[PDB]
């Protein structure tokens, strides 16, 4: 039951305003990963949405 | 391509 959220492994700054700026230890709920591997997600830091790079973030144990 | 099919950034 319940959702997987998503940790950022690393600090990122992105280069346009579609992807979410965000750094190491950031939480993040996952909107949509069906599209490719940028995921829309949400961030529980901020409260912005935006693309992540997948190869940045593990599933939270 | 669109936005989620962007080539991913190198890792570190």
């Amino acid at each position: 039951g319940g959702v997987t959220l998503f940790v950022a492994l690393y600090d990122y700054e992105a280069r346009t305003e579609d992807d979410l700026s965000f750094h190491k230890g950031e939480k993040f709920q996952i909107v949509n990963n069906t599209e490719g591997d940028w995921w829309l997600a949400h961030s529980l830091t901020t409260g912005e949405t935006g693309y992540i790079p997948s190869n940045y973030v593990a599933p939270v144990d | 391509v669109s936005l989620a099919r962007r080539p991913l950034p190198p890792l570190p």
